[PDB]
Order: C-alpha cells, then structure tokens, then sequence
DNA sequence: AATCTATCACCGCAAGGGATAAATATCTAACACCGTGCGTGTTGACTATTTTACCTCTGGCGGTGATAATGGTTGCATGTACTAAGGAGGTTGT
C-alpha cells in the first residue's frame, strides 16, 4: 500500500495515468560523439569497413 | 555508441460533475495499426514495443 | 455532496448550463437537428427488422414518433397479440446480442 | 557509315544440379446430425415505470450580530552603464 496508496490531485482531477519507455536511442549521423581531451563534433557519415 | 533512455507521458482524468472521465481505444478509420497494443483501459502492456 | 460546491465554484469547468442547457432555449433545430438524425438511423434499422416485432421496440421514452404512444394507435398498427408491443423493447438483449447490430447507429455522439 | 582483326573473353554446347509435380497418404475441417437450454410466446400477478396529487425534504439567499474592541501597515523597484532631458537659481552677462 505504496503502490495501492492514493494522493489527491487536487479539485479538478479524480484520476491521472502513466507509461514510461525505453527509447534505444540507436548509433546514426548528426548525433554528436567526443573522446577526453575536448575533440568534440557530429557522427557525419557511418563508413563501410573498406571505406576506411 | 547505441544509447539507451527512460522517459516518461502521463494523462489526466478531471473530476467531472458526476466525478470520473473516459478512458478507451475507440478512433474508428484514423490509423487502426497504431491502436493494436492495448488494454481494456486503454493502455499499453509493459514489455510491447512501441514506436 | 461536499464536492457539490468544489467540482465547480473554483474556477467553473465549461458546464454550458449545467446540465439543463440540454432541455433549455437551445431545443430548438441548433440541437435538434442531430435527434433528427438518431431518430433517421433508428427508423432505418427498427424497419428492416422483423415484420411484427419492427413496432414495439420504438414506444415509451420519445424514439420515434412527435407523441411516441402507448398502446391504442399503436396495438392497431401490429394486429393479432398484446404486450409484446413493450416487452420487445428489451428482447433485443438476447439475440440481437451480436454487437455488429449497430453498426449503423453509434454516430449521433459525435455530430 | 561502312570495313574488320584481334581483343578479352561468351558462347560452344558437355555436364549435372534442383525442382516440382505426380501419386500416395496423411492430416483437418466442414458439415449433419443430435441435444441442450435459452430468451420462442402469451398470460398473469406482481411492485413500484411514470404521472399527478398531496404532505412536508433540500437548499435557494436574504439578512445582518453589540460587556467592548476607535494612529495602520509594508518591506525591499535598485545599487550598473550609459546619457538625454527637465529642473533649479544666482548671476554675469545678452
């Protein structure tokens, strides 16, 4: 009965709602990389391994 | 360098005169695929992929 | 019954007047128009139902008709039997029960 | 825009792989029967669908209390950087 616990929403509100997500944010271009000593910038093109 | 996130959405039901509001599935012919994922309440299942 | 002041004298939710504006100044064709669009569909499917029981199932509370009668212009219209012309208002729970049954009625929530 | 010799090779043309479709044999499903039980029908008695009437709820809102109470609260607009304007008034000048 923290989970079966109630709270009032104030005056207005008998009830509110959730979902929560996941989001796998994946590796892609425009994201943004770095490394420690302050080279940071945009991931702008994922190269085959050969194109390299 | 796939990254990985926990976000959050909610929803409201206001204290009407009788007190409750609705809560369901019910868009008839707007885009059925995006409603397959649900509960009697209207809600998706904890463990289904969404997108 | 202490939220009978607090659902609506803190700021006033859009209740148009509070549920009477259902019966007020706008019965007129402002509303009245979608009754005469419930009441289409409903003479719709209560006509191709069946040849006796399609008259019953529209008496009482205002369905059908601008004096939706009780039995004596009504009996003389279904012939043969008695009050049947009630009971077959309720029938319909039971093999009407496939939901599909209104499948031309449900709009008049929502124009 | 015709000619070809002389490239790098597709054809020249042997082999053989998979395929699918035939026949068989298995699966299931569609049905027709039967049986169940429910929502097939009228009738009848119930009790509380609705109306109106009556007797007597809830909540509309109007009305205003007196032992006496008779110098009040209110906190931070802002600290910088500029500079254009109006305001002051005595006076050494116009």
């Amino acid at each position: 009965r923290k989970i079966t616990q109630g709270d009032d929403l104030a005056p207005g509100v008998l009830k509110i709602v959730k979902v929560y997500l996941a989001v796998k944010r994946r590796i892609q271009p425009g994201d943004k990389m770095a490394g420690r000593h302050g080279n940071k910038g945009v991931i702008s093109k994922i190269n085959p391994i050969e194109d390299m | 360098f796939t990254t990985i996130h926990i976000q959050e959405l909610a929803c409201v039901s206001r204290d009407t005169k009788l007190g409750p509001e609705e809560i369901t599935a019910d868009i008839p012919n707007v885009g059925e695929a995006a409603l397959s994922k649900l509960d009697e309440s209207g809600i998706v299942y904890i463990g289904a992929e969404v997108t | 019954k202490i939220r009978k002041v607090l659902k609506i004298s803190m700021e006033t939710p859009i209740g148009d007047d509070e549920d009477s504006h259902l019966g007020i100044d706008f019965i007129e064709d402002t509303t009245s128009a979608t009754t005469e669009s419930l009441r289409a569909a409903t003479h719709d499917v209560l006509a191709g139902l069946t040849a006796r029981e399609a008259k019953v199932l529209r008496m009482r509370f205002g369905i059908d008709m601008n004096t939706d009668y009780t039995l004596e212009e009504v009996g003389k219209q279904f012939d043969v039997t008695r009050e049947r012309i009630r009971q077959i208002e309720a029938k319909a729970l039971r093999k009407l029960r496939h939901p599909s049954r209104s499948e031309v009625l449900r709009s008049f929530l929502d124009d």
